[PDB]
Formats: C-alpha cells, sequence, structure tokens
RNA sequence: AAUUGUCGGGAGGGAAGCGGAUGGGGGCCGGCGAUGCGCCCCGGUCGGUGUGGAACGGCGAGCCGGUCCGCCGAUCGACUCGGGGCGUGGACCAGCGUGGAUUGGGGGGGCGGCCAAAGCCCGGGCUCUCGAUACGCCCGUGGAACGCCGUCUCCCCGAUUGUGGAAGGCAGCGCGCGCCUCCGGCGUGCUUCGGCAUCUGCGCGCUCCGGACGCUGGCCUGUGGGCUCCCCAUUCGA
RNA sequence: GAUGAGUAGGAGGGCGCGGCGGUCGCUGCAAAACCUUGGGCGCGAGCCUGGGCGGAGCGGCCGUCGGUGCAGAUCUUGGUG
C-alpha cells in the first residue's frame, strides 16, 4: 500500500508521507439536543451492602 | 540537581596529540593541523588523526602488499602513515610514488632502483 | 520648509502614522515626478612623529551608545514652591524655589533676610516640596547660573547686593500672605508621634 | 587551495525592550500603534457620550434560547427512583 | 497574517458555541492539540520507569518545561509520570512569553539565545520557519514541522513559582499541583516565567 | 611606572585554610592536609566545621598573582637579571633576592631607577 | 619543640578550643596615595638638502638602503636644559544624575467572554401573602453601574548588578532630496472605508538599538586610609 | 555552549626533600639553619620577601636518579609535663 501510494504521488509531483500516526485529537462538532437524564448520588442503605442485599 | 550522567561530560578518551617527543613528527602535526583547518579536506583530517597514533596503531606495510594495492594505479600517489618494509617474496617492483613516515633501507633502495620515488609528508 | 513634525509619537519610539501614510506625507510621490519618475540618488559625504613608543598596545574602550539625559524635575516642585532642606547646615529650613539650573540642581533663596539662607544650589534628592506657593513673577534671576556658584574667606560685596535685589522683589509677595513670613523663618522638625510617611506637605 | 581567512550578545527581554521586539517581530510596531489608537478612540467616545449589530427578531430568539438553556441548567431530578427515601427527600 | 488568524479562530469558536445554543444542541470544542508540561518534583528517589519517561520528555530538572503534541502515544507516556509533572493547555499569550523571554535554540547541540531571527533560520530555515513569529505559529497550531520546531527549542528553564505551590504531593483535582490542570496551566506559567 | 592592570582584584577568600585540629595538637602543623578519616566530620563537610580548599575558590585569571600595587613579582639576583624587565616595567615588578648583599643591592636599586622598574623591597638592609 | 619563671596586654557564674560575621583595642603598611602632561617665548645646550669618503647591509651581474666622518647649502628641530604664562589632572572613598540587565511591589485605562452575565432602575403583563403586607414568574434589540475570567496596553517606586574593551553593526524611525493655509492638507494600488510593509530609494542624523557612562565633593604624612596580622567581645554554627 | 556529591578504588596535572649530568647565579658589604604580633602570592601542597640570630657555605632552571614527605602502629630512641 505504501509503494502504490508513493507511486501515485510521484506521477503528480506531490511529496507525501506513508507513515502511520497514533490516534490524534478529535475535531469540533455539534451534537443535536435530546432529552437529558439527570444523575444524582443515591441515598445510602446498609441493607444493600451485600450482593443481592441482606 | 540535573538528571545527567557525569554532569553531561564525555567519558571517552582519544589522542588529541602525538605521545612522542620527536621534533620532526611535531612539525608534521603542525603542518597538518593547518591543512585540516584551512581546507576542510577529509584526507587532511584523516592524516592528522593517524599522526597521533601509537606504534601498534601504525603497523608497517610490506612492499609486496604495496605493489598489489598499487596495481593499475600508477598515476596515484600511495600514502601510508607508517613504515614501508621490503619483501623478498616480491620480484618485480614497478615504478611507484610512495609517501610514508619511514622507509627501510632495503625498501628505499628497491623503490629508487625501479624509478620510483620515496616521499615524506612535507613533500606530499 | 516643514513647520511641524510629520509623525507625532503615541509613545516613546512609536509614531502615530504608518509607513504607507508617511510616504504620502513625506511627498516622495511628488519628488519622484520632479526627477523623471525616480527618487534622486546622492553621494556619501566625502601626524606629528611620536616622541615615545609604548611597549604595550593601548586599549580603547568600546563605543557606548547611551547618552546622559538632563536631570528631571519633580512634579511637586514648581517655581515659587516652598522647599524643606533635609541635609547640610541648613537642614530643616524652609526656602523658596526659584528655578532649576542647567546642572539639574535647584536654585533656592531663603530669602536671606527672613532665615539667613542666601541664593544657593540644593540637590533635589535632599529637599521636600510642600504645597505652599509664593509668587515669584517679579523675581528676576536670569543673571544667575551654575557659574555664579563656582569657586576660584570674605564674601564680596557684589554678591551681597545681588542677594538684596532678588530678595527685595520676593519680600513683598511673602508679606502679602498672612503668617507666611513667620512660616519661612521657622525650621521644620519632627515631634513626638509625628510620622513622616503620613505627613502632608 | 586554502579557504579565505576568517562575542555573545547580551540577551534582552523583548517583552520590555521595544527595539529588541521590533528586531524579532517587525509587525509588533503595527500592532502596538493600532492598540494605542483604538484605545484612544474608545476613551474619547465615552467622554462624548457617543451612542446594534443584530436584527430585532434575532435578538428575541437569542434571549429565548439562552433563557430556555438556563432553565435546564437549574432543573432538578424528580427523585422518583428512590422509593425508600421519598419522605426524607421531600 | 498569523495575527489575523488567531483573532478569527477565537471569534469562530464563540460563533459556533452560540449557534449550537440557538438550535438547542451542544458544540463539542476540538480537543487540545498542544500541551505544556512542567516538572514539579526533584531528581531524588526516582523509580526507573518514571526516570526514563522524564528523560524522553526532556524534563531533567525541576521546573523545566517543554511543549508536547497530543496523541495516544504521548498521552499514555504522560499518564505514567503524573505525580512528577503538571501540565495543561497553553494559550497564545503563554507561548509568546515563553519563546520570547526564555526561548533558546539548539544549534549543533548548543543552547543559543533567540536574540535574532538568524538563529531560527540557521536550523529551521529548510522547514520554512525563518522568524520567531513563524516558530510561534508552528507551535501553537502544531503544524506539519512541529517535531523539528519543538525539538529545536531547548527545554525552558523556568523559575520557582512566584506565590508558591499548594501541595506538590497531591493531584490538582485533590487541591494539589500534579497532573492535568487544563487551561489553568496558563495561570501557573505567568508566575513561573 | 603606571601599572597596566585595570580590573579590580576580587579575593574570594582571604583567610587561610588551616589543617583540622592543628589548634589542639602542637605536633599537627597548620599546613593544609586533606582529612582521609572515615568518620571525619570535616571531610564530610558538616556545617560549623573547618572548610576544605576546592577549585571553586580560584581567583580571576586576569588578576591572579597580582600584588596589591598592581604588578606581578619577578625575583632578581643581580643587575643583569633586572634588565629582563625593561620591556615589562608596566606589568612586572622586581624583588631583590633575600640573600643578595647590601653592596649589590645598591647597584640593582640604582639600575632599576634608570629603567623605571618597580622594586618591592628597595629599602632592605641599607641602614 | 615539649615544658618552666618573670614582666607586659587581655579574658574568666560547672571545660576550653574551633567555623562563619562584624565590632572594640593593638600592631603593621608610604608601590599606603598622584602632582604630571600638552601648547607658548626667554635664555642655554645639542644636532640639521646636495655632493665627498669609511666600514657594511636588504633583494638576488644589477637595483634598493641605513650608520659614522667631512664639506656646502638650508636655516629649522631636539633637549629626565633652567625660568615665566595658559590649559589640563592621579589613588581611594562617598553622594547624585541619566540609562542597561535582573527582579519585587503599587496605580490606571481599552476590549472580549457569560443566561450575548445575574441583579438593580424604568416600562408592561401575570401571580395575590404569615418572618404577614409577600413569595416569585414572564416580557423590552429600555437605562445607569458592577462581578468573575481572559486579553491588550500606559505609568510610578525600590533593590542587586556593569562582566566586555575589536565593531557606530543589526533593527525601528526622523530631517532633507516636491508643494501647501503646517496639531494638518495635496498623487497611484488595495481596503473590512478605520486603514495598509502598495509605491517606502539615497544622503545626513536620532533611538528602549552587538554588556556604564557622566558630574560633584571628601581626603592625600593626619586623631587619615587600608589590612589577609594579633588579643578580645558579641549573634549564629559547632 | 553545557556542566560541578563522593567511601573502597583508578588516573592526570602539580608541590616539597637529597644526589648526579648540565646550565644560570648568590655569599664575611654576612651563606645554611633557626626565631618573629613584619608583609605579600597561590583553591592548595607550598612559595617570595622585611627584621633578628648565626658565622661559612648555598640556591634557581633543564634532564635524570632515590634509604624522598607522618598525628596515630599498647610504634622506636631521647626529652618533658
Ligand atoms: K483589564
Ligand atoms: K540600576
Ligand atoms: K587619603
Ligand atoms: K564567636
Ligand atoms: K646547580
Ligand atoms: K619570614
Ligand atoms: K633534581
Ligand atoms: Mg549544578
Ligand atoms: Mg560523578
Ligand atoms: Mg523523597
Ligand atoms: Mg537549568
Ligand atoms: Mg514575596
Ligand atoms: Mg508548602
Ligand atoms: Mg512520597
Ligand atoms: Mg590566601
Ligand atoms: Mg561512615
Ligand atoms: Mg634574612
Ligand atoms: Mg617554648
Ligand atoms: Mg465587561
Ligand atoms: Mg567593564
Ligand atoms: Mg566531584
Ligand atoms: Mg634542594
Ligand atoms: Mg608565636
Ligand atoms: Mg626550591
Ligand atoms: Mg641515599
Ligand atoms: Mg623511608
Ligand atoms: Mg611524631
Ligand atoms: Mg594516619
Ligand atoms: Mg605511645
Ligand atoms: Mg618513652
Ligand atoms: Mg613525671
Amino acid at each position: 500500500k505504501n509503494d502504490q501510494l508513493k507511486a501515485d504521488a510521484k506521477a503528480r509531483g506531490e511529496v507525501i508521507s506513508t507513515k502511520r500516526q497514533p490516534l490524534g485529537p478529535k475535531p469540533g462538532f455539534m451534537v443535536e439536543g435530546a432529552t437529558l437524564e439527570t444523575v444524582t448520588p443515591i441515598p445510602y442503605d446498609v441493607v444493600n451492602d451485600l450482593k443481592g442485599g441482606y | 540537581g540535573i538528571d545527567l550522567v557525569a554532569g553531561g561530560k564525555s567519558k571517552k578518551t582519544k589522542r588529541t596529540a602525538p605521545k612522542s617527543d620527536d621534533v620532526y613528527l611535531k612539525l608534521l602535526v603542525k603542518l597538518y593541523r593547518f591543512l585540516a583547518r584551512r581546507t576542510g579536506s577529509k584526507f587532511n583530517a584523516v592524516i592528522l588523526k593517524r599522526l597521533f597514533m601509537s606504534k601498534i596503531n601504525k603497523p608497517p606495510l610490506s612492499l609486496s602488499r604495496l605493489i598489489t594495492y598499487a596495481t593499475g594505479k600508477g598515476d596515484n600517489i600511495v600514502v601510508l602513515v607508517g613504515t614501508v618494509t621490503d619483501d623478498v617474496r616480491a620480484y618485480e617492483v614497478p615504478k611507484i610514488k610512495v609517501c610514508a613516515l619511514k622507509f627501510t633501507e632495503t625498501a628505499r633502495a628497491r623503490i629508487e632502483k625501479a624509478g620510483g620515488e620515496c616521499l615524506t609528508f612535507d613533500q606530499l | 520648509a516643514k513647520k511641524t513634525i510629520r509623525n507625532p509619537e503615541l509613545i516613546r519610539g512609536v509614531g502615530k502614522f504608518s509607513r504607507s501614510k508617511m510616504y504620502h506625507k513625506k511627498g516622495l510621490w511628488a519628488i519622484k515626478k520632479k526627477n523623471g519618475g525616480k527618487l534622486p540618488l546622492h553621494e556619501k559625504k566625502p601626524v606629528k612623529p611620536p616622541k615615545f613608543y609604548p611597549a604595550d598596545d593601548v586599549k580603547k574602550p568600546l563605543v557606548n551608545k547611551h547618552k546622559p539625559k538632563p536631570t528631571k524635575l519633580r512634579a511637586s516642585i514648581t517655581p515659587g514652591t516652598v522647599l524643606i532642606i533635609l541635609a547640610g547646615r541648613f537642614k530643616g529650613k524652609r526656602v523658596v524655589f526659584l528655578k532649576q539650573l542647567t546642572s539639574g540642581l535647584l536654585l533656592v533663596t531663603g530669602p536671606f533676610k527672613l532665615n539667613g539662607v542666601p541664593l544657593r544650589r540644593v540637590n533635589q534628592a535632599y529637599v521636600i516640596g510642600t504645597s505652599t506657593k509664593v509668587d515669584v513673577s517679579g523675581v528676576n534671576v536670569e543673571k544667575i547660573d551654575d557659574k555664579y556658584f563656582a569657586k576660584q574667606n570674605v564674601l564680596p560685596q557684589e554678591k551681597k547686593d545681588e542677594q538684596k535685589t532678588v530678595d527685595s522683589a520676593l519680600l513683598k509677595a511673602i508679606e502679602g500672605i498672612p503668617e507666611l513670613k513667620a512660616y519661612l523663618s521657622a525650621r521644620f522638625s519632627l515631634k513626638s508621634g509625628m510620622k513622616p510617611h503620613e505627613l502632608v506637605f | 587551495v586554502v579557504r579565505p581567512i576568517k562575542r555573545a550578545t547580551l540577551k534582552k527581554n523583548p517583552l520590555k525592550n521595544l527595539n529588541v521586539l521590533l528586531k524579532l517581530n517587525p509587525y509588533a510596531k503595527t500592532a502596538r500603534r493600532m492598540s494605542l489608537l483604538a484605545e484612544a478612540q474608545r476613551v474619547k467616545a465615552k467622554k462624548e457620550k457617543l451612542d446594534h449589530a443584530i436584527t430585532k427578531e434575532e435578538a428575541s430568539a437569542i434571549k429565548g434560547a439562552s433563557h430556555s438553556w438556563y432553565k435546564t441548567m437549574i432543573s432538578d431530578s424528580d427523585y422518583a427512583e428512590f422509593d425508600n427515601f421519598t419522605k426524607w427527600l421531600g | 497574517q498569523y495575527a489575523k488568524e488567531y483573532s478569527e479562530q477565537e471569534k469562530e469558536l464563540i460563533r459556533l458555541k452560540r449557534e449550537a445554543r440557538l438550535k438547542g444542541g451542544f458544540y463539542v470544542d476540538p480537543e487540545a492539540k498542544l500541551l505544556f508540561i512542567i516538572r514539579i518534583r526533584g531528581i531524588n528517589a526516582m523509580p526507573p520507569q518514571t526516570k526514563k519517561i522524564l528523560q524522553l520528555l526532556r524534563l531533567r530538572q525541576i521546573f523545566n518545561g517543554v511543549f508536547l503534541k497530543v496523541n495516544k502515544a504521548t498521552v499514555n507516556m504522560l499518564h505514567r509520570v503524573e505525580p512528577y509533572v503538571t501540565y495543561g493547555y497553553p494559550n497564545l499569550k503563554s507561548i509568546k512569553e515563553l519563546i520570547y523571554k526564555r526561548g533558546y535554540g539548539k544549534v549543533d547541540k548548543q543552547r543559543i539565545a533567540l536574540t535574532d531571527n538568524a538563529v531560527v533560520e540557521q536550523v529551521l530555515g529548510k522547514h520554512g520557519i525563518i522568524c520567531i513569529e513563524d516558530l510561534v505559529h508552528e507551535i501553537i497550531t502544531v503544524g506539519p514541522h512541529f517535531k523539528e520546531a519543538n525539538n529545536f527549542l531547548w527545554p525552558f528553564q523556568l523559575k520557582a513559582p512566584l506565590g508558591g505551590l499548594k501541595k506538590k504531593r497531591n493531584h490538582y483535582v485533590e487541591g494539589g499541583d500534579a497532573g492535568n490542570r487544563e487551561n489553568f496551566i496558563n495561570e501557573l506559567i505567568r508566575r513561573m516565567n | 611606572a603606571v601599572p597596566l592592570l585595570n580590573k579590580k582584584v576580587v579575593k574570594k577568600r582571604v583567610k587561610r585554610f588551616i589543617r583540622p585540629q592543628s589548634d589542639r595538637r602542637i605536633t599537627v602543623k597548620e599546613s593544609w592536609r586533606r582529612p582521609k578519616g572515615i568518620d571525619s566530620r570535616v571531610r564530610r563537610k558538616f556545617k560549623g566545621c573547618v572548610l576544605m580548599p576546592n577549585i571553586g575558590y580560584g581567583s580571576d585569571k586576569k588578576t591572579r598573582h597580582y600584588l596589591p600595587n598592581g604588578f606581578k613579582k619577578f625575583v632578581v639576583h643581580n643587575a643583569s637579571e633586572l634588565e629582563i624587565l625593561m620591556m615589562h616595567n608596566r606589568t612586572y615588578c622586581a624583588e631583590i633576592a633575600h640573600n643578595v648583599s647590601t653592596r649589590k643591592r645598591k647597584e640593582i636599586v640604582e639600575r632599576a631607577a634608570q629603567l623605571d622598574v618597580v622594586i618591592t623591597n628597595k629599602l632592605a638592609r641599607l641602614h
């Protein structure tokens, strides 16, 4: 794949690099609004401090 | 504090000058210190470094081996930072221009008989 | 020729107008027309045997491009301002400021009649400028300068008369302000609980 | 065949020394002049009490959207999933 | 040209955020491409892994600082020296002050003060960077020649912070000084430059 | 003679480096010796102890070996050796050797006046 | 040398000595600190282009030279030679001024962001009360000022410090080289209409510009200055 | 331009003592040794010098050589608290 990419670029006189790169930062984008689910801390219950409860 | 090894200094040792006190060798070193600095020639830099070297780092070159390496290169001048010795196993000595620190008495006679020349590094 | 500076400075070293604007104001466009569409080119502005040769080559210091500037005058000090002397034989006495000499020193007078301080030079670093101002419009000291206080003991009568001429014009102004004569006749001093850093002058 | 025969510069802070800055960034002078001139106009404008860039309808929509967003910011959970603490949570 | 670009990007981000607000959605800002890392712990009692990573980051002395491009390879290295460093996202002001006041170029493995643009051109000239403004632009935007431009910069020798630190032994989240402090690295850069 | 030196002499340390415990023991002379002991607190550089000489105390190379008068000393044993300083009279001052006779000191002092060569001990043994 | 007597100085509340820093008292030091230089005339003294000789030299037969002696011409110059007049001034210390570098502190202004701040005030609609005369909800491209954060920028004060001694370089500007009524105005190109490194070359200058210069005083055989020497005291260390 | 910890240990450049081969000097107009609250130089080993004592030898520099550098060893001999 690197050989053909360089060959396709040599014919058009465009110097490129075939090196891989690690995951870089993502670009900005817009997310459409939707219903918001509110998350809050849960009141403590001692009976629930056991797999399946006491 | 700085996270380096030996304060970032080199722990390698190389010869920056000859260990010998030979006055003629020191004159040659002065000659080739100037040539290396004012020309940037790689040949001059190599010659300067080899003039610093100890005896075992300047081994002799036999005349027979000199002839084989000079075959087909009559125009070129042979340069050796060391001594040229005579070899009884070589029969035909062609005319050759050789520069060396020292020529043995037999090696000089054979080279001069064949129409060659024995040069010093100041003549080179 | 031009009567005023073309490029006023917004700050020290930065002009108000850019290079493109200055090209129009410099008139280089007009100069180009008058010289066949070219800016005229000018030309650059065109012993005794020694009696002793030093053994060691002389060394000359490198060039320094910084030039001293005239001593600045404190904003609190204006002509006719009353100053308090902080050092010397006249420490504490209140004098009248007349002008600043070319050397940067301040020219002050007692006046000599009120407190015995004659025409004298006082360094600005050793005085405090108060808020009291006495008119000195009628005082003429154009004849006084640094050379007037230069050495070359009896004080010549010429200087005594000169003191009185300057003093006389100043006494009338001082007498106009009530209690100003006594103010200039008394030395300033610090009493118990008096904090210099809180005093208003 | 020989080639032709052949001190540290005291570093100055360009953030304070104007000439040093102009040596590195000539455009800094233009930026300095524009900032000074821009400030002078604003100071003069305020003293003279000199008197919009959005359409009237657009302004109303912007206010409504921001107000709606603020309502969601301060919105609270119903706390219905905590059936054992309904009384305590009020 | 660079000055105009910086202003446009700042106003472009504001417009997009307002546009998302008007439509009732969200605008996710682009992830930071550039980090500034400062070493906050000394060189005593160094575990071997941390010691190697700090060397690869060219942080060999406390309060030394360097820029670092953001990618999964570099971020995971940084995660393994979290208690020894603090870092964040430097703004344009911070990059300018660091390069202008404490910027030194590595020329033939020697530390050379950036007194003139000739020093920048002597090394980075082949990459198109001929002036300190080009160098600033390459760093801030993480251009194609960031590796050469950034490596050309000698690690910044910062001073002890004016006003001191809170607690170097705890993470910035806990009220300490270590780890990622995001845009608050600029507040620290002011006090250390 | 006007000394050529112009930079001020800055002595990093004027006190001498006294050998540790030379005060305690008469047999231990004051000339410096590096303490080699395993527990030596001086060798280990504990504060409040005798200081050891190190290269950091080296004086400026431009002012090194300059006498307070602004010259460097050269010891002369006769009139001929004095003439060696004729061309260095702004840099080097002469000092007559301790064992020169008073008769030969008069010749040296007289010759030095003609050559404008500074003599550090010109008043020696003339009374 | 250990050790001892004596005279003199000094210290000592259950060790002494020692490191570092000053001070007091001693002792010591005139190369511990200069007095010259430049330009004038009075006198004195001593030598001066062109041709002759004496002994030599540099470059390589021939060119190119100096030294010494003598003779002419020329008529000046030199002088740790003596007087007079004018100008100028050394070592060290201190103060001040104007700036560079580093750095701490203080004061103000512009712009941007937010719920395109909130609130408050004004206008309008709704709600209608227990801490009783509310709680609050919504609206306006209304108004006057803040807040936090970010950024640009101006000014003021103090502290430490001048390493280098070859360069008027680099960079940014000003005045001339064309006219006007002169805080400004007058020509092309581009422009967001505010502006613009589009025309912006040469000459001579200036400056935050390839590392401190300037001025003034004190003192110079003194009860002065300096000190690494000596004794002792004190704070810290030990 | 960067940089500076170091026991055991390694190495380099230097200091000092006594001869020898050379070289340059000093000394009865006062050598060596020794004494000194004289002065100065060197980061330091050390060096230079004033004054005193002493009364006949001595030193610098290059090379080269060695029975060549002490606070300790219940060290040796002598002397003394
Ligand atoms: K602000
Ligand atoms: K200063
Ligand atoms: K004095
Ligand atoms: K003490
Ligand atoms: K000898
Ligand atoms: K002595
Ligand atoms: K020897
Ligand atoms: Mg260090
Ligand atoms: Mg080491
Ligand atoms: Mg630890
Ligand atoms: Mg550092
Ligand atoms: Mg503070
Ligand atoms: Mg803390
Ligand atoms: Mg820990
Ligand atoms: Mg010393
Ligand atoms: Mg131990
Ligand atoms: Mg003697
Ligand atoms: Mg005794
Ligand atoms: Mg605001
Ligand atoms: Mg200097
Ligand atoms: Mg070490
Ligand atoms: Mg000897
Ligand atoms: Mg004694
Ligand atoms: Mg010797
Ligand atoms: Mg023997
Ligand atoms: Mg032995
Ligand atoms: Mg012993
Ligand atoms: Mg031992
Ligand atoms: Mg014993
Ligand atoms: Mg015994
Ligand atoms: Mg007994």
